[PDB]
DNA sequence: GCTTGACAAAAGTGTTAAATTGTGCTATACT
DNA sequence: CAATTTAACACTTTTGTCAAGC
């Protein structure tokens, strides 16, 4: 950077991530895997084969791959994730309204340690931080060793809410609690007739 | 087996819009430039700023100058480190390091 | 835990000598009062020569440099610190993120003139503000810092007095040493209780959490909620069996037409007659409606 | 600061380094802030000197 | 309602998500301890 | 069938005494 | 410690009320 900082151009995160996909062409590599696969005598055509289905799932229907990085994300509607207070006072509150808090603290933490212009090594370490906040919000688990918070179990997601046992792709198909019913145990009726 | 209550309670009442509580919107406009609009009562006493859904406390387009809403400045490093350091003593401060960078 | 790329990026700085840490922060604040004349002699034009102008900008990115360079071959002292706090309800790496923005501070106030060392000032800005951040975001439903603090004094008392009784003790006996009434050591122990998990299994098995069974108090009652509507239709019959001129005057009094109660002066106002014989008025219809003739008729409906 | 979408990333196949063309373990480091990659080179203004 | 066609999913980006919201979250808070009141610009904010 | 005089209880209006909340700073040395 | 919010209180204004009698 010093030597030859006018004529490169580096970065690391997300944001590298994203500057590299800014000005990326799709069709430069669907047609290159295309081209690739004709000559399949290579060994590479495998591999070839194996990217290019992803590169023209992205290389149609027209919607950008930007998508993949998030300068935002949604908070789910409150009574989703409720705080009940139960008889005698106890609140009982879901697991997600921590899991956003925590994207909460780290990102105001970084918009104000930003501002005072901290070293990158603080920075850069804030940032691992929020990142990290993120993807345990969304998929807790899919780091390594999950959040735990109080006690000693994991914390759900949201993905958990519609991936385990427990949701509204499992759960929902097994029907539902009905009223206008009950339950009772039989006897034999002789002189009923069939109907 | 336990019971509990969201924060507030439920209100039986049917009325619709046969009942019309009079108002207008308001228009605001933003710093990147986003525009929205907010219904208020005829009551109006509108506010000069608000906060949109952005984020972005912008202004009302009817006046040519808001409410002031001035507010006392920041305090910065320069401003703390003159809490403990006079002017007469950072001058000998630069005076002394000026010295060394002028040796070579 | 990944916290250990953290220990390593900052394990390529060594650790200052005492004579460096007066080097740097002298350096800081020269460069701090280069920027600030350049800053200012703007204001009147007053031309500096080209070399001077370099050299003084020279000792402003030199300044920012040696700052910059001081925070980082302390930033090790703060996990030291952070390391005692971890397991209180806040995660370790936030501790020492947080704590960091207190060493700032530190060094932002840190004056060589004392004669101490960087250490000796920096812990306890490091200290407050890891205290501050703990306070304010170990809970979730906030805490404000004296609340926080009392409630840790209580902590504190109680653990004594149990080691010493033997047993929990009765509120007034905390209240003895807090010197406050017993049923304010009670509220702030209500104060202190955390949430519980919603999430949480029930029944010793997977099949269902907590919050599957748990029943709502403010529920919108069927029955309830036709039976409002059947009176509020039975109401207007009887109203309607009334003389729009008897009508109209329980309509607006109560504010049956527009859900506004009006005062006896303000049903005056389509009247036209004084606030008292509004009243007599109301009186009249009031003894009417009471009668046995029309009360049976809606009576069982107050339950 | 933007943040990636988690699903992408780890997805077993990572459809993001299948997308921009590099492998897994290396995205990995990209991501959370332990190896730098260069985003831009200017050829033409190298080349110039 | 109930004449749904067909039913999509896709990519959300920034500008959706920006859109679906009334406002965002600034404070971690989530409701105060005294009056059991959602916070001004907390996680329950009304 | 209704206006007017006159009165007391209830409730707005503002001051301010008290309670609650937010914030900077503690300089042996400690990494 | 300063700033903010809650409440405790005195006064003003309004709301409700009784009787004369028109």
């Amino acid at each position: 950077q010093d030597r030859y900082g006018e004529y490169f151009t580096g970065a690391m995160g997300a944001e590298s991530i994203k500057k590299l996909i800014e000005n990326f062409d799709i069709d430069a590599e669907a047609e290159s895997l295309r081209e690739v696969i004709r000559s399949g005598k290579g060994q590479k055509k495998l591999r070839a084969l194996k990217r290019l289905k992803v590169v023209a799932a992205f290389q149609q229907s027209g919607n950008s791959p930007m998508g993949m990085v998030l300068d935002a994300v949604p908070v789910i509607p409150p009574e989703l994730r409720p705080m009940v207070q139960l008889d005698g006072g106890r609140f009982a509150t879901s697991d997600l309204n921590d899991l956003y808090r925590r994207v909460i603290n780290r990102n105001n933490r970084l918009k104000r340690l930003i501002d005072l212009g901290a070293p990158e090594i603080i920075v850069n370490n804030e940032k691992r931080m929020l990142q990290e906040s993120v993807d345990a919000l969304f998929d807790n688990g899919r780091r390594g060793r999950p959040v735990t918070g109080p006690g000693n179990r994991p914390l759900k997601s949201l993905s958990d809410l519609l991936k385990g046992k427990q949701g509204r792709f499992r759960q929902n198909l097994l029907g539902k609690r009905v009223d206008y019913s009950g339950r009772s145990v039989i006897v034999v009726g002789p002189q009923l007739k069939l109907h | 087996v336990l019971r509990g209550s969201r924060l507030g309670a439920v209100s039986y009442e049917t009325d619709r819009n046969h009942d019309l509580a009079p108002r207008q919107v308001a228009r605001y406009r933003t710093d990147n430039g986003e525009e929205f609009d907010v219904p208020f009562a005829d009551d109006a006493e509108i506010p000069g700023t608000w906060l949109c859904r952005n984020g972005l406390e912008g202004t009302l387009i009817e006046g040519d100058v808001p409410e002031p809403k001035k507010v006392k400045p920041p305090r910065t490093h320069w401003d703390m480190l003159l809490e403990r350091r006079s002017v007469e003593e950072l001058e000998e401060l630069l005076k002394e390091r000026l010295d060394l960078i002028k040796a070579k | 835990d990944s916290v250990r790329a953290y220990l390593k990026q900052i394990g390529k700085v060594a650790l200052l000598n005492a004579e460096e840490e007066v080097e740097l922060a002298k350096r800081i604040e020269a460069g701090l009062y280069a920027t600030q004349k350049l800053a200012e002699l703007a204001e009147k034009g007053e031309k500096l020569p080209v070399q001077q102008r370099r050299d003084m900008q020279w000792i402003c990115r030199d300044g920012d440099r040696a700052k910059n360079h001081l925070l980082e071959a302390n930033l090790r002292l703060v996990v030291s610190l952070a390391k005692r706090y971890t397991g209180r309800g806040m995660a370790f790496l936030d501790l020492i993120q947080e704590g960091n923005l207190g060493l700032i501070r530190a060094v932002e106030k840190f004056d060589y003139t004392k004669g101490y060392k960087f250490s000796t000032y920096a812990t306890w800005w490091i200290r407050q503000a890891i205290t501050r951040a703990m306070a304010d975001q170990a809970r979730t439903i906030r805490i404000p810092v004296h609340m926080v603090e009392v409630i840790n004094k209580l902590g504190r008392i109680q653990r004594e007095l149990l080691q010493d009784l033997g047993r929990e003790p009765t509120p007034e006996e905390l209240a003895k040493e807090m010197d406050i009434t017993p049923e304010k050591v009670l509220e702030i122990q209500q104060y202190a209780r955390e949430p519980i998990s919603l999430d949480q299994t029930i029944g010793d098995e997977g099949d269902s959490q907590l919050g599957d069974f748990i029943e709502d108090s403010e529920a919108v009652v069927a029955v309830d909620a036709v039976s409002f509507t059947l009176l509020q239709d039975q109401l207007q019959s009887v109203l309607e069996t009334l003389s729009e001129r008897e009508a109209g005057v329980v309509r607006l009094r109560f504010g049956l037409t527009d859900g506004q109660p009006r005062t006896l002066d303000e049903i005056g106002q389509v009247y036209g007659v004084t606030r008292e014989r509004i009243r007599q008025i109301e009186s009249k219809t009031m003894s009417k409606l009471r009668h046995p003739s029309r009360s049976q008729v809606l009576r069982d409906y107050l339950d | 600061a933007p943040v990636t979408h988690i699903w992408y990333f780890k997805g077993v196949p990572s459809r993001l380094g299948y997308l921009l063309d590099l492998a897994p373990k290396d995205l990995e480091k990209i991501i959370y802030f332990a190896a730098y990659v260069i985003t831009s080179v200017d050829d033409e203004m190298r080349h110039n000197e | 309602v109930n004449f749904f066609d067909e039913l999509r999913i896709g990519l959300a980006t920034a500008d959706d998500i920006r859109n679906w919201s009334y406002g965002e979250v600034k404070k971690p808070e989530t409701i105060n301890y005294r009056t059991l009141k959602p916070e001004k610009d907390g996680l329950f904010c009304e």
